């Protein structure tokens, strides 16, 4: 289930802003 | 409506073409403990011994921010956030700088963000992610109105009110801006396909953004993710998404037009504004009146224990205060 793929990937955290 | 913004403009206009400055000092504040950190300053828990007023202080590094190229970035969300007043925008109640550090205190937010509620709980229904959503709908058109992006929407920006009503925070990319802006800045997962691809853009990305927010806070996850940012931009450019089964037809619908990669299709884009965004189905039970006026039931309302309780956010590690003898970047930072 893509709920599952997303639970077991690296971006279940606070996400970060880019810029630079 | 018009009739409102046309007012508020008028109010905007005179606070952004004379910004206050140095309004507080650092010693009139009570340093509790870290709400949120980043790569160039950290948000505490504050109190104002004056009052007795528990706040939020975002204390940035100038030596950082300037190593970070963001100068011109800082000094637009002061200025930005010091003239604007809408319900469902965090207040800045103070400003000033020293030596070694900017500062902007706004109104404490205690039920945390939207981020963490919704990371626990998984997923809001279809009408409580409508509630937030129609809370962000009314945010953009008043900010648009002023000539503003706001470019930075996501979860981890919305915090929950006593009320359950959304706050938005961290107005770090926010920009006054008449025609095209290049600048690369925001989130991964919330980046339209045409700051990904690097093609001057305007307001149009904030009404991506919603469409993304949406999705994430229904479905759980957002429509565009992988490991690493190059295989998400990859994906949002694709043009190419799909809706859990759960996801009602009217949802989708609105996703659809949202997530439209082809700007001049895009709505909020179009002729008809915002108004095509609420005019749609899916936000037909919406009342835009009242949720304006904060007298609709929220969904839910994170509840606390008095003021100065910070459980409805993480724990960060502490870091004592530094201000050099010496000021740091005087001229950088002048109109601060
Ligand atoms: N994502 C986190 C939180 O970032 C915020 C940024 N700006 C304002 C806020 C708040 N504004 C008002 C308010 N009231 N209550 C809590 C509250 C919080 C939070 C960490 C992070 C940073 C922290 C410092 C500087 C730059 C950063 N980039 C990311």
């Amino acid at each position: 289930t893509t709920y599952a793929d997303f639970i077991a990937s690296g971006r279940t955290g606070r996400r970060n802003a880019i810029h630079d | 409506v018009k009739e409102f913004l046309a007012k508020a403009k008028e109010d905007f206009l005179k606070k952004w073409e004379n910004p206050a400055q140095n309004t507080a000092h650092l010693d009139q504040f009570e340093r509790i403990k870290t709400l949120g950190t980043g790569s160039f300053g950290r948000v505490m828990l504050v109190k104002h011994m004056e009052t007795g007023n528990h706040y939020a202080m975002k204390i940035l590094d100038k030596q950082k921010v300037v190593k970070l190229k963001q100068i011109e970035h800082t000094l637009n969300e002061k200025r930005i956030l010091q003239a604007v007043n809408f319900p469902f925008l965090v207040k800045l109640e103070f400003s000033f700088k020293d030596n070694s550090n900017l500062y902007m205190v706004m109104e404490y937010v205690p039920g945390g963000e939207m981020f963490s509620h919704l990371r626990r709980i998984g997923r809001f229904s279809e009408p409580h992610a409508r509630f937030y959503a129609a809370q962000i709908v009314l945010t953009f058109e008043y900010l648009h109105s002023l000539d503003l992006i706001y470019r930075d929407l996501k979860p981890e920006n919305l915090l929950i009110d006593q009320q359950g009503y959304i706050q938005v925070t961290d107005f770090g990319f926010a920009k006054r801006v008449k025609g095209r802006t290049w600048t690369l800045c925001g989130t991964p997962e919330y980046l339209a396909p045409e700051i990904i691809l690097s093609k001057g853009y305007n307001k149009a990305v904030d009404w991506w953004a919603l469409g993304v927010l949406i999705y994430e806070m229904a479905a759980g996850y957002p429509p565009f993710f992988a490991d690493q940012p190059i295989q998400i931009y990859e994906k949002i450019v694709s043009g190419k998404v799909r809706f859990p089964s759960h996801f009602s037809s009217d949802l989708k619908d609105l996703l659809r037009n949202l997530l439209q990669v082809d700007l001049t299709k895009r709505f909020g884009n179009l002729k008809n504004g915002v108004n095509d965004i609420k005019n749609h189905k899916w936000f037909a039970t919406t009342d835009w009146i009242a949720i304006y006026q904060r007298k609709v039931e929220a969904p839910f309302i994170p509840k606390f224990k008095g003021p100065g309780d910070t459980s409805n956010f993480d724990d960060y590690e502490e870091e004592e205060i530094r201000v050099s003898i010496n000021e740091k970047c005087g001229k950088e930072f002048s109109e601060f």
